[PDB]
């Protein structure tokens, strides 16, 4: 949280927009992975008593 | 709202009950798949030191 | 968003390219992004330190672009192999693998070319109009259990019949629809109709 | 503004106050002739891998 | 440490599907297999008695229909026993 340091980043490029987008894409994939494996049924079937 | 997985349904299971369809439906679904991305080439000299 | 999968591929590589050019503007700690300006403002003996500082941040952008491109290329390779795998199975034949080519029992698959991808039209078979019937594992006639050669014994509630599993064509229980195996005191749940021998 | 390119006529309209003219990047895709105040259309020379 | 995951600019996003909803998916997937065989995976779920269903699974590997029914008591005792040992199998080997 140093203002002087942050001034060097904005001169350094748009690497962060690449990093946070990469980790956002890696985050949506994890949600998609669990959806693909498990959400294979459109209804919740119930075992008989 | 809290997510709902789907319409809860209970199957009428019974030692001696069978359910057999009397009809069908020829459903034609669709599936999309990427195959090839864009072939890109770069030139270091023309890029790094124009 | 039907063609979401292909659209993102066109978006990802194009936006990755647009970041790569946009990476050229950053000064990377040097005096200016335009290296012709550096060669004009500063003298050559003391312009290398600025040029070297610009080069290090510049090729590093290329290293990032190639690396993320190699990973993305591998992802497409898996996707392309999957498409090639199910082009051979779903189209050039019929697949018994459940939910591989469309939900339901698969019959056909007509591909269509799409920009940077393929689209499959899985012609599946979906049963409907299900009816609840009373079944039985086997049918004792003369003390010998009869099991259906194909399909399942089903009872409209009054008579027994044998019909295939996925469609309801009640047929009289002959001795050609069923086969005999042993006595009928060992099968749990056996009913006792009469098997019309043709 | 020093660089290398194929100077050419531009149909672009540089509002009086508009001196140079970058594009969706940082490249001076156009310049106004110091003299003759003409809108040129500076474009990179046709390179390409062999 | 895993208790305080915040650290310094390091946020751990929570999964969209909670462990409870995943368990609901698995349980709904179990009840489909038991009470409907495979028919629930290819359209509507059609109930079928489990001894009858497993004869169809037997018929799909080559053994005739009647092998299961004449060995239902033995097969069930075999399955039950195995599904049991599987709990201790995971416990025995960490
Ligand atoms: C199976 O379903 C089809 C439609 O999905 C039924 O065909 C319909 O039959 C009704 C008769 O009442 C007609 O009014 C419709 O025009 C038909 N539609 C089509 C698309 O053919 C068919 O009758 C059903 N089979 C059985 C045995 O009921
Ligand atoms: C169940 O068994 C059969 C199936 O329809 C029915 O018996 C039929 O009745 C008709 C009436 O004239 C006759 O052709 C025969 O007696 C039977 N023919 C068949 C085998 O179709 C019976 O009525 C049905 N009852 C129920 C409970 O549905
Ligand atoms: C199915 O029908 C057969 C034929 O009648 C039954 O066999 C006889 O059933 C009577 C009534 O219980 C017994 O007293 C006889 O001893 C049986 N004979 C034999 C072959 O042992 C049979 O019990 C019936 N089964 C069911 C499911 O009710
Ligand atoms: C029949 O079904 C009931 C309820 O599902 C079950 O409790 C009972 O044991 C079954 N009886 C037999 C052996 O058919
Ligand atoms: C068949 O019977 C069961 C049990 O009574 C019931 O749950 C099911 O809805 C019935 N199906 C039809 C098509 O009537």
């Amino acid at each position: 949280d140093s203002t002087e340091c942050s001034n060097l980043l904005l001169q350094y490029g748009s690497f962060c927009t690449q990093l946070k987008r990469a980790l956002t894409g890696i985050a949506v994939e994890q949600d998609k992975n669990t959806q693909e494996v498990f959400a294979q049924v459109k209804q919740i079937y119930k075992t008989p008593p | 709202y809290t997510m709902s997985l789907g319409a809860e349904n209970s199957v009428a299971y019974s030692n001696n009950s069978i359910a057999i369809p009397t009809n069908f439906t020829i459903s034609v679904t669709t599936e999309i798949l990427p195959v090839s991305m864009t072939k890109t080439s770069v030139d270091c000299t023309m890029y790094i030191c124009g | 968003s039907a063609l979401g999968k292909l659209q993102d591929v066109v978006n990802h590589n194009a936006q990755a390219l647009n970041t790569l050019v946009k990476q050229l503007s950053s000064k990377f700690g040097a005096i200016s992004s335009v290296l012709n300006d550096i060669l004009s403002r500063l003298d050559p003996p003391e312009a290398e330190v600025q040029i070297d500082r610009l080069i290090t941040g510049r090729l590093q952008s290329l290293q990032t672009y190639v690396t993320q491109q190699l990973i993305r290329a591998a992802e497409i390779r898996a996707s392309a192999n999957l498409a090639a795998t199910k082009m051979s199975e779903c189209v050039l034949g019929q697949s018994k693998r459940v939910d591989f080519c469309g939900k339901g029992y698969h019959l056909m698959s007509f591909p269509q070319s799409a920009p940077h991808g393929v689209v499959f039209l899985h012609v599946t078979y979906v049963p409907a109009q299900e009816k609840n019937f009373t079944t039985a594992p086997a049918i004792c006639h003369d003390g010998k259990a009869h099991f259906p050669r194909e399909g399942v014994f089903v009872s409209n509630g009054t008579h027994w019949f044998v019909t295939q599993r996925n469609f309801y064509e009640p047929q009289i229980i002959t001795t050609d629809n069923t086969f005999v195996s042993g006595n009928c005191d060992v099968v749990i749940g056996i009913v006792n109709n009469t098997v019309y021998d043709p | 503004l020093t660089g290398t390119g194929v100077l050419t006529e531009s149909n672009k309209k540089f509002l009086p106050f508009q001196q140079f003219g970058r594009d969706i990047a940082d490249t001076t895709d156009a310049v106004r002739d110091p003299q003759t105040l003409e809108i040129l259309d500076i474009t990179p020379c046709s390179f390409g891998g062999v | 440490l895993i208790c305080a995951q915040k650290f310094n600019g390091l946020t751990v996003l929570p999964p969209l599907l909670t462990d409870e909803m995943i368990a609901q998916y698995t349980s709904a997937l179990l009840a489909g297999t038991i009470t409907s065989g495979w028919t629930f995976g290819a359209g509507p779920a059609l109930q079928i008695p489990f001894p009858m269903q497993m004869a169809y699974r037997f018929n799909g590997i080559g053994v005739t229909q009647n092998v299961l029914y004449e060995n239902q008591k033995l097969i069930a005792n075999q399955f039950n026993s195995a599904i049991g040992k599987i709990q201790d199998s995971l416990s025995s080997t960490p």
